[PDB]
């Protein structure tokens, strides 16, 4: 029956997907003075499928440059990934229960980064290589203040497994605790979804389309559903890390249903982001987390390092 | 035939997702564009329809040849249109894209864009109105819901 | 106007919902009614493997109280 | 089969060295190193070193993501290689692989090979050992004592970094 | 004098900066200060990971105590009252 | 309010250990218990299937030393069937 | 030239990691602390020249401890002999090694 | 095993979903569809000639900061030692020797550009 | 070298104490409040001689308290126990925390029947 | 020794022969040299598991922040010879003669 789980786990998250893509078109559209997505059912409802079917029913080409085999790799590792990342997730209780889940996240979200540089680089195409170089440079600009960002949260979870944050989260949100920590845990989010204002990877205005330049119908369809699904799973580790939920063991669906809520909250602010804010200049993203974040996420682990000892607040390891 | 009636569902599923979901290509020349931009403002917003502009080629289903086609220009039209993948239409907006509009005896224009590359439906009007290019999308979406690829496929 | 955009948001947050049901009742369901024992560290895998051979089914989540005594 | 997860894995991070070592362009190279450090990672934690198995794979990740940089920088060519691309290359690859599955199946088949140590074909789980950790992660409690045990080697480790980073700059100076 | 311009200054331009070396001061400097250091040391000691060997009795032993429950032996009140 | 649930959180841990602590004895008894009864076990079958190989003295010690040496995976669970193997093994691993 | 520095001023800067026997974070042992232990006691002021022989036995238990080659040669031994008989056919697993009895808990 | 089965289960449906966009659409390769994209135009050179990385110096020193964040993920099991403040010594230092190096890197302008 | 002088099964035959991980649990502190004896002298055999054959008698005994006291426990307390091992066997952990109540209930039964005392932490 | 043993070793022989085999990219022998690391880290986790060394589950982390030392050093040196020759061919690595 562990089979079951899998799949169901998978196929209502590639749901999620499409909805969210309908959802943000719709948020975009009223922000915009506008109506997102509605002559194609009900309120907009069946625009998704229509675009996947689209999508699938489109010829793929294969560039004559592109080295096929990291060419077709690409979409494989990005949406395989995408979807192994939902795994470890507490909701309330996790698919894989593992002590070191949060590594593991760290470790996977490392590994998606290459599908964007072997789409780029196998495209053969100048664009999709500048493409690939900005995902190069934002992942050196991001991944080290994330990490000193969650260790810093985790330590007063006492552990990297993502379950134990319900119970560390039982009496209040961590969000009190460590606010400063997680408005740059929500803006490091967006850069490693490659999200408005750091939208860079793909850069329509600046660069035509980025990494997936060359890619059509099912490819460039895959890499929409990774960058979708990572989004949601994105804004699901911030929910369970900061905006802690009530679980009642006898009932999981009211957690289920808190975090859901929540989640959706944070993906709906992703969306407004993108609407309201204008997009940086990659050099500008790598000096601001490296010079900006980078100092405070050091001093505010050195002050999470110490405040457990000095308060007697040390989290018990198991 | 049950055959017959199977083909002919899901071309309407196949033809359904392609008129549905029409991605323009960000593709504007000259005045005509600025139309094309209102069509997308919100009062004739195109994306209620499933219109999206997409920039590149690979990733575009429609082309609308706004504004006129110079000399010079054709054949980057050529081939922004031979790398769009297919299924692929045309939509010509504006005289001159039409036919040569204004600038028909010129050196330096084409005179239609038919000549450099099939064209599907043509808006007149120079330059036409917004709602005159979503009545020629539309045009197009209904052209779309009456292809028979799969019922000529199982006739074959 | 505004409220249009909520029906993609509803079935966007019961696609969503299904996991985590669907995992909850599936470890109920697997688990004999219970939540899946968590086995973070060897002596939690120890004592399930002892209630394991304690049952003599060979599941774990089958439970002998005090009625198996003398 | 999966009584011996532990040596498939370990051929695929041979096979991954084998690649690397071949010498294609540095791309498909870092390609065979991603993979021999996810399956290195593996084995690590089929052995229980969770934590430094993914520690691994996370380093290696991010150290590779900096070679692939400078490659389309510095280490470029027109017509980048792969494994097919060469008779030189290839000749290594084809070699690498024989010579693994030449060992491999020696022993394998062979109670007791012996190539340059002795080793028994008697499978992995043979040496675990009986013992419970109880409410304990044995690799954990090792790495947290480099804070409370290994004072020297964290000065020593602090020290290589920052002069690592003084190293670099002047490296890259270039007068 | 000139210390405050500093400050000053470096509040108008750099911020950050001052509150990341505000914060990383304090992590140094209040723990040593901070009296219930020394309770978390208690707790990590108090926290029982292995198991309690018992000592054989050759009777000159009056403070080891000889079963749970018994006056004698380490007392964990500080803390239930923490 | 993370101080007060910290702590509280450490205390109900140091109720945990506890219970462990109470338990293990017995737990102790059973281990030892099961590992000589599986290797005299191992011995018994071992006496059966090589008797008629020349020049094999049957449990005898690969130790000089006359100490209990804890034994290993392959001792306990060699000539077990596959699954009590990989159980043992890799169970814990596995878990998830 | 091994200035002995640590243990002129006493400093302990790395001799805490140099044997298994050490002491421990939370006194977890070592997968062979009895016989670590008994060849360091053997092997203790006599020099290396004397160790290598008088605590021969020791050593010799100590790496069939690290390594078990002797175990894994006899356990595989073993099993090549009951895989011999089994085609043979004049042996039969017992129940309880074949599943057919609960092992004591 | 349950890692390696959903790995498996969520790879096999990426390719599958590969193979059917590959398989189902109806295809008219001809060379300039498949040609290389810029902007309309042809390309002039190659896009396997060197791109150079004005941010080689960060990189090498985001390599080098990965070190540190792996040096620096035990600290949450560190924090359970009974010296604590042993612990707490080498953890700040640690700290502030990597605040010490983007200082320096920041001061010799390390973390321009160019 | 020598053989290994392995006990016979007889030996090491004992009554085994039938009762879930959930179970003991539940009974955990007043078992080893009322059973420390047997189980300090249990470990101390242990520890001292570092021979699993050496101390079998003592871990018989160990096995004979353990079944005693779960003897007494289901002639007074039964079934506020059987309550009490069932709340935590919900729970994944077994945590202690969600069965205060049922624990309650336990603990007020066996002083009153038993006279048995929990106790305290640490 | 089992064979995961053999298995290791065998990848350490062959990033050695890599290395000592140069072809025209100094990258790829860098790279190799990366590879002897994870290697070695292999083969140091291991043992210290299987022999239950607590105090040196630490030595693998320590030598895999070494290599990564080595690693930035071979970069910075490697940037400033394609820019002094213009790529990185080790062929251009030849003033220095003997
Ligand atoms: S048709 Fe008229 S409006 Fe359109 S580009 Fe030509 S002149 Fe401008």
């Amino acid at each position: 029956m562990f089979m079951i789980n899998i799949l169901s786990l998978i196929i209502p998250i590639l749901l999620a997907v499409a909805f969210l893509t309908l959802v943000e078109r719709k948020v975009l559209g009223y922000m915009q003075l506008r109506k997102g997505p509605n002559v194609v059912g009900p309120y907009g409802l069946l625009q998704p499928i229509a675009d996947a079917l689209k999508l699938f029913t489109k010829e793929p080409l294969r560039p004559a440059t592109s080295s096929i085999s990291m060419f077709i790799i690409a979409p494989i590792l990005a949406l395989s990934l995408a979807l192994t990342m939902w795994v470890p997730l507490p909701m309330p209780y996790p698919l894989i229960n593992m002590n070191l889940g949060v590594l593991f996240m760290l470790a996977m979200s490392s590994l998606a980064v290459y599908s964007i540089l072997w789409s780029g680089w196998a495209s053969n195409s100048k664009y999709a290589l500048i493409g690939a170089l900005r995902a190069v440079a934002q992942t050196i600009s991001y991944e080290v203040t994330l990490a000193i960002i969650l260790l810093s949260v985790l330590l007063m979870n006492g552990s990297y497994t993502l379950s134990t944050l319900i119970t560390t989260q039982e009496h209040i949100w961590m969000i009190f605790t460590s606010w400063p920590l997680a408005m740059m845990w929500f803006i490091s989010t967006l850069a490693e979804t490659n999200r408005a204002p750091f939208d860079l990877t793909e850069g329509e205005s600046e660069l035509v389309s980025g990494f997936n330049v060359e890619y059509a119908a099912g490819p460039f369809a895959m890499f929409f559903m990774a960058e979708y699904a990572n989004i949601i799973m994105m804004n699901a580790f911030t929910a369970i890390l900061f905006l802690g939920a009530s679980h009642d063991p006898h009932t999981p669906e009211l957690y289920t249903i808190n975090f859901v809520l929540k989640t959706l909250a944070l993906t709906i602010t992703f969306l407004w982001i993108r609407a309201s804010y204008p997009r940086f200049r990659y050099d500008q993203l790598m000096h601001l987390l490296w010079k900006s974040f980078l100092p405070l996420t050091l001093a505010l682990c050195m002050w999470h390092i110490s405040l457990p000892i000095m308060t007697a607040s040390i989290p018990p390891q198991s | 035939s049950r055959g017959e009636y199977v083909v002919a569902k899901l071309d309407d599923l196949v033809n359904w997702a392609r008129r549905s979901s029409l991605w323009p290509m960000t593709f504007g020349l000259a005045c005509c564009a600025v139309e094309m931009m209102h069509m997308a403002a919100p009062r004739y917003d195109m994306d209620r329809f499933g219109v999206v502009f997409r920039a590149s080629p690979r990733q575009s289903d429609v082309m609308i040849v706004a504004g006129t086609l110079t000399n010079k220009m054709a054949p980057a039209l050529r081939k922004v249109y031979d790398q769009m993948p297919e299924p692929r239409y045309v939509v010509s907006m504006g005289s001159c894209a039409n036919g040569g509009g204004y600038y028909h005896y010129s050196y330096s224009v084409v005179r239609g864009c038919d000549r450099i590359v099939p064209v599907d439906i043509y808006v007149p009007g120079c330059p036409p109105t917004a709602e005159a290019l979503l009545y020629g999308i539309l045009q197009l979406q209904r052209k779309i819901k009456r292809e028979k690829r799969l019922r000529i496929w199982y006739r074959r | 106007m505004w409220f249009e955009i909520l029906p993609g948001i509803a079935v966007m947050a019961a696609c969503l919902f299904i996991p985590g049901m669907a995992t909850a009742h599936i470890h109920k369901f697997t688990n004999g009614g219970k939540e899946k024992r968590v086995a973070h560290f060897s002596y939690q895998w120890n004592l399930m493997e002892r209630d394991r051979c304690i049952s003599g089914v060979n599941r774990y989540h089958v439970t002998k109280g005090l009625e198996n005594i003398d | 089969m999966t009584m011996y997860i532990a040596f498939i894995l370990s051929t695929i991070f041979v096979i991954g060295f084998v690649g690397f070592s071949s010498k294609p362009s540095p791309i498909y190279g870092g390609l065979g190193l991603i993979v021999s450090g996810g399956v290195g990672c593996g084995i690590v934690l089929n052995f229980g070193g969770s934590f430094l198995g993914l520690m691994v794979f996370l380093i290696y990740l991010g150290g590779m993501l900096v070679v692939f940089g400078y490659t389309t920088a510095m280490a470029t060519e027109m017509y980048p290689e792969v494994w097919v691309s060469n008779k030189t290359v290839f000749g290594a690859f084809v070699s690498g692989l024989m010579m693994e599955f030449c060992m491999v199946y020696y022993a394998l088949k062979e109670e007791e090979v012996e190539i340059i140590f002795k080793f028994n074909g008697l499978g992995d789980w043979v040496i675990y050992d009986t013992g419970d950790s109880g409410f304990f992660s044995e690799e954990a409690m090792g790495i947290a004592a480099l804070y409370s045990y290994g004072t020297w080697l964290v000065i020593v480790t602090g020290w290589s970094l920052l002069i690592g980073v003084v190293v670099i700059m002047e490296i890259t100076r270039g007068n | 004098g000139r210390i405050a311009s500093f400050l000053k200054n470096a509040w108008a331009k750099e911020p950050v900066l001052v509150a990341s070396f505000a914060i990383g001061g304090l992590a140094i400097i209040l723990p040593s200060l901070s009296p219930y250091t020394n309770y978390a040391i208690r707790i990590n000691r108090a926290t029982p990971y292995n198991y309690p060997v018992p000592l054989r009795d050759d009777g000159n032993m009056p403070d080891v105590p000889s079963h749970p429950q018994d006056p004698q032996g380490p007392s964990l009140e500080w803390l239930k009252n923490l | 309010s993370m101080m007060k649930w910290n702590r509280e959180r450490r205390r109900l841990q140091i109720e945990d250990f506890e219970a462990r602590i109470a338990l293990m004895p017995l737990f102790q008894a059973e281990k030892d218990r099961r590992v000589l009864q599986m290797l005299r076990e191992n011995l018994e079958e071992e006496a059966i299937i090589m008797k008629d190989v020349p020049d094999w003295k049957v449990g005898e010690s690969v130790f000089h030393t006359t100490r209990w040496v804890t034994p290993m995976m392959g001792e306990l669970y060699g000539l077990r069937t596959n699954e009590e193997i990989l159980s043992a093994t890799y169970g814990f691993i596995w878990y998830t | 030239p091994f200035f002995d520095v640590q243990k002129r001023l006493g400093l302990d800067l790395d001799r805490w990691m140099t044997i298994q026997s050490a002491e421990q974070p939370h006194k977890i042992p070592g997968r062979c602390h009895a016989f670590e232990k008994e060849w360091i006691e053997c092997a203790h002021g006599i020099g290396g020249i004397r160790a290598e022989k008088e605590c021969k036995i020791e050593f010799d238990d100590f790496v069939e401890c690290l390594l078990r080659q002797k175990t894994m040669k006899r356990l595989s031994a073993i099993k090549r002999q009951r895989d011999k008989l089994i085609k043979e056919g004049k042996y039969t697993p017992p129940p309880h090694h074949l599943g057919k009895e609960d092992p004591r808990p | 095993m349950n890692i390696m089965l959903t790995l498996l289960t969520n790879v096999t449906l990426a390719s599958l979903l590969v193979l059917i966009a590959f398989w189902l659409p109806q295809l008219n390769a001809y060379s300039e569809k498949t040609s290389p994209y810029e902007c309309g135009f042809d390309p002039m050179g190659s896009a396997r000639l060197p791109f150079s990385m004005k941010f080689f110096l960060v990189a090498i020193t985001f390599l080098l900061f990965d070190l540190e964040i792996a040096l620096l993920l035990p600290l949450p099991w560190a924090s359970q030692t009974n010296n604590l403040k042993t612990m707490l010594t080498m953890a700040l230092f640690l700290l502030i020797l990597l605040a010490a190096s983007l200082a320096y890197e920041w001061t010799q302008k390390g973390l321009e550009w160019a | 070298p020598g053989i290994v002088e392995l006990p016979t099964l007889e030996d090491l035959k004992v009554q085994e104490v039938k009762v879930s991980s959930s179970v003991l649990k539940a009974a955990a502190h007043h078992y080893g409040a009322q059973c420390d004896k047997p189980n300090k002298e249990f470990m101390l055999c242990r520890w001292e001689e570092k021979d699993p054959r050496r101390c079998l008698e003592e871990g018989k005994l160990v096995n004979q308290c353990a079944l005693d006291f779960f003897r007494q426990i289901k002639r007074h307390c039964a079934e506020p126990f059987t309550e009490y091992w069932t709340c935590i066997d919900y729970s994944g952990l077994q945590l202690f925390r969600h069965c205060r109540k049922q624990q309650a209930k336990f603990d007020e039964c066996v002083l009153d029947k038993l006279g048995w005392v929990r106790p305290d932490l640490g | 020794m089992p064979l995961v043993y053999m298995n290791i070793i065998m990848a350490f022989a062959i990033a050695l022969a890599g290395l000592l085999m140069y072809r025209s990219h100094l990258m790829s022998s860098l790279l190799c040299l990366e590879g002897m690391m994870l290697s070695l880290f292999i083969m140091s986790t291991l043992i210290i598991l299987n022999t239950h060394f607590t105090l040196a589950n630490m030595m693998p982390i320590i030598l895999l922040v070494f290599a990564a030392c080595e690693a930035a050093l071979g970069l910075s040196l490697l940037v400033m010879v394609s820019n002094t020759y213009g790529t990185d061919y080790v062929q251009n690595l030849n003033l220095l003669q003997c």
